[PDB]
RNA sequence: AUAUGUUAAGUGGAAAAGGAUGUGGCGUUGCCCAGACAAC
RNA sequence: UUGGCACCUCGAUGUCGGCUCAUCGCAUCCUGGGGCUGUAGUCGGUCCCAAGGGUUGGGCUGUUCGCCCAUUAAAGCGGUACGCGAGCUGGGUUCAGAACGUCGUGAGACAGUUCGGUCCCUAUCCGUCGUGGGCGUAGGAAAUUUGAGAGGAGCUGUCCUU
RNA sequence: GGGAUAAGUGCUGAAAGCAUCUAAGCAUGAAGCCCCCCUCAAGAUGAGAUUUCCCAACUUCGGUUAUAAGAUCCCUCAAAG
């Protein structure tokens, strides 16, 4: 007896969280939002269809490292040019654009189909304190860690 | 599937799907995992008291 | 500066220190400074 | 931490003031801060200050010996200050004041200018000596040291800037 | 100084005092206006601009781009002026000088000035081979049968592609050129023209762009 | 995830003879406050 | 590099040197920064950092290689099917003719010399150089623009003063 | 020309009552790295910004018309092909 249930766009219902990247470290806030941009921490999961919430992050240039990761730490870039590689370490990345190095970082791990990059377009991240989305209403979050 | 979902039910009380099996187990209760995922779909009150016992049984 | 992977003090006045996780020694004469490459 | 232990710290008409991360010196040239440590906690008797180490760890009592180092001579700095004293050799070789700065003449085709800095104060003998006095040590001896690699001492005939008695290992380079 | 725009007429002589021969080429640049001006609160960035040579007023049935249509005519009476024919932004200026409907003349450079011209180099057809990338021929004897074309692009397996900068024919053509640290040799305000010495790019009748040298 | 410890090298995640005050564990034996172990 | 092995290809992976055009490594030839010197000065020797740019015309040989003549700041060493023949040549060598030496009773042979000796192909797909049509960008247009990113450039001598 | 670095040179400084460029701190230092110089660049589907121009009814709004600003077909051409 085929008794399971699956969730249609009709029955999906997404709200809006806001994380601290204040103090935290990269990859293991990474991963704990990346669990929620997938809706993970949902009944009524189901995979061919996005289930998740919207993030944003708003200090993100307090994330902090743990070893001598920020002067070898290369990221390296090529750009299909003969010869044409580049580079930079992450500690010059974020002193300047700190919202690329946590994109990039939470990005990494979703799923690279049309359906994680529908929703790696959730995360909203800021450098600083404040940000735009007031009239969406988002709740704090808490890190389970 | 049904794992996942019932991962996610347990972590609103405070467990693991790992303790939770384990701790319906020492209980005798002999629900599926099909059975125990639609339970926390449609009744959550049903599935608060499958919880509560599985917690006492640990 | 003596560039060899065999460092040794030659001197007795000759001492062996640890800088930014390299061996190296230092006498007061230049020719006996090694460092461990 | 045999010096840090032997933490005297024996004051003088300046003032020692703490603001728990930082500390303050005032005195007859005080007013220069500079901040401390964490870990570490300190208790004045009555003037006298002595440090102290937790845990025994050896970062602590390598940070200890540092700690103490640093209030003692930022404290007898402001009480008596520093000084490093340095002498030209050479023909042709002198300097003398434009005031504040300074210019030196040294076998260049130009001669050089080092502007002065906060806190410190240049001064010529005889056209071939030079002294700095000042409150900081450090600042006083990077400033000697700048001063002195314009023209470091060559071992053929000693021409060049030295310290006032600095050894100078000298070669016998015959034609 | 800071920025004109002109038609490029031609090329001539002239001889400088202590009697050398300059060659210099003739600019035209007459109804220089200030329009729209530019802020950092409004735009994010400082700047001016300009607009070169009027055209005729807007009419009811034009067809072609002698006559401003409604929009143009509407942005250049904002400013109390006639349309033009090319409009161009100056950033390297000074945003506070120049009140919006200003005339700039040609008197605003001197002879000795230090300067900048950008125009768009000159027209040249699919000519692709040696003409394009300055290579050389094959032997025009033995027993050649290799002239004109180019030679081996890329290696082989290693490298099963060519490679993404490779020079290959495909029309010379029209960039935008820019020739640094040329100088004014003589400023006529009658006739409203710049000698400028030397040569800049582009056909006759053209238009050129001269702003202060950055170097 | 529960306890105990080791590593600071991103070692972990490619190699030798040799070299070296890097730091844990375990013993035997010297000089110990009558005063060494250095500086003067 | 000379080899050892015989795993892909014998219903074909078809060629040494040169020409045209490159691209990468650094174990650095020149130019930049340093330590030691048995470095007086001018020159050098040796080692360390460094791959941005640069790195020549002839005579003799099919020649790679090499010798020589004149320069130059310098005339680096290697990988790319010993880079590159659906881009070129065809001097050399494994084709039929002929001759010399030598070996063979002979027909012939050498890997020894020497003269002569046919280089096919209208580009479908990826790749690369240029150049257009369609739609999109929460109304439709005209013009002026910010710059996430990407490419280019990057060499060096002599003389005069101190 | 600015910023950060390599080999190297240092200042203060303990561990280790001395010493020590290093372990906390503070400087300096290459035609190399990032900018500064030149060109392209919002299909940057994250599709950005500014100034100006234009604005309708029917209607079963299912769509039908007719249009506005603005383009194009067509024709005379070259500083373009």
């Amino acid at each position: 007896m085929r008794q399971t249930f699956m969730a249609n766009e009709s029955n999906i219902e997404r709200k809006w969280y806001v994380i601290d990247a204040e103090g935290q470290t990269l990859g293991r806030l990474s991963s704990e939002v990346a669990s929620i941009l997938r809706g993970k921490n949902k009944v009524t999961y189901t995979p061919h269809v996005d289930t998740g919430d919207y993030v944003i992050v708003i200090n993100a240039s307090k994330i902090e490292f743990t070893g001598n990761k920020e002067t070898d730490k290369v990221y390296y870039r090529h750009s299909n040019h003969p010869g044409g590689i580049k580079s930079i370490t992450a500690g010059e990345l974020r002193r300047t654009n700190p919202e690329r190095l946590i994109e990039n970082s939470i990005k990494g791990m979703l799923p690279s189909t049309r359906l994680g990059e529908k929703q790696g377009k959730k995360l909203f991240v800021y450098g600083g304190a404040e940000h735009p989305h007031a009239a969406q209403q988002p709740e704090n979050y808490e890190l389970r860690g | 599937l049904w794992i996942t979902r019932i991962n996610a039910a347990a972590r609103q009380h405070e467990m693991s799907y790992s303790r939770l099996m384990n701790g319906l187990k020492k209980a005798g209760i002999d629900i599926n995992r099909k059975m125990l995922s639609e339970i926390a779909i449609s009744d959550e009150k049903a599935f608060a008291q499958l919880v509560t016992k599985a917690k006492d049984a640990l | 500066m003596k560039v060899r992977p065999s460092v040794k003090p030659i001197c007795e006045k000759c001492k062996v220190i640890k800088r930014k996780g390299k061996v190296m020694v230092i006498c007061e004469n230049p020719k006996h400074k090694q460092r461990q490459g | 931490s045999r010096v840090g232990k032997k933490i005297i710290d024996i004051p003088s008409d300046v003032t020692v003031t703490f603001d728990g991360n930082h500390v303050t010196v005032k005195g007859p040239k005080g007013e220069l801060s500079r901040t401390l440590n964490e870990r570490m906690t300190f208790k004045q008797e009555e003037n006298t200050i002595e440090v102290v180490r937790p845990s025994d760890s050896k970062e602590d009592r390598t940070n200890h010996g540092t700690t103490r180092a640093l209030l003692n001579n930022m404290v007898q700095g402001v009480s008596q200050g520093y000084v490093k004293v340095l002498e030209l050799v050479g023909v042709g070789y002198r300097a003398q004041m434009q005031g504040k700065d300074l210019i030196l003449n040294v076998g260049y085709s130009h001669p050089v200018e080092i502007k002065a800095e906060e806190n410190i104060t240049f001064s010529v003998e005889k056209n071939t000596v030079v002294k700095v006095e000042g409150i900081s040590k450090e600042q006083v001896g990077a400033l000697a040291s700048n001063i002195r690699s314009v023209r470091p001492p060559e071992p053929y005939k000693g021409k060049g800037i030295r310290y006032q008695g600095e050894y100078v290992r000298r070669k016998e380079g015959k034609t | 100084t800071k920025g004109i725009l002109g038609r490029k007429i031609g090329m001539t002589q002239v001889f400088g005092e202590n009697g050398e021969l300059i060659p210099v080429t003739v600019v035209e640049a007459k109804e220089n206006v200030v329009l729209q001006k530019k802020t950092v609160e409004v735009d994010g960035y400082n700047a001016i601009q300009v607009g070169f040579e009027d055209k005729k007023a807007y009419k009811k049935d034009a067809k072609s781009n002698k006559y401003a249509n409604k929009p143009a005519e509407g942005h250049a009476k904002k400013a109390d002026a006639a349309p033009k024919r090319f409009i161009r932004e100056f950033r390297n200026v000074d945003v506070d000088a120049y009140e919006v409907g200003q005339e700039v003349s040609v008197d605003t450079f001197v002879a000795g000035d230090v300067i900048d011209v950008t125009g768009v180099s000159k027209g040249k057809g699919f000519q692709g081979a040696i003409k394009r990338h300055g290579q050389s021929r094959g032997p025009m004897s033995h027993g050649s049968h290799f002239h004109r074309a180019p030679g081996s692009v890329g290696m082989a397996s290693d490298a099963s592609r060519v490679f993404k900068g490779q020079k290959m024919p495909g029309r010379m053509g029209g960039n935008t050129v820019t020739v640094q640290n040329l100088e004014v040799v003589q400023v006529d305000t009658e006739n409203k023209v710049i000698l400028v010495k030397g040569n800049v790019p582009g056909p006759k009748k053209g238009l050129v762009e001269i702003r202060t040298s950055i170097k």
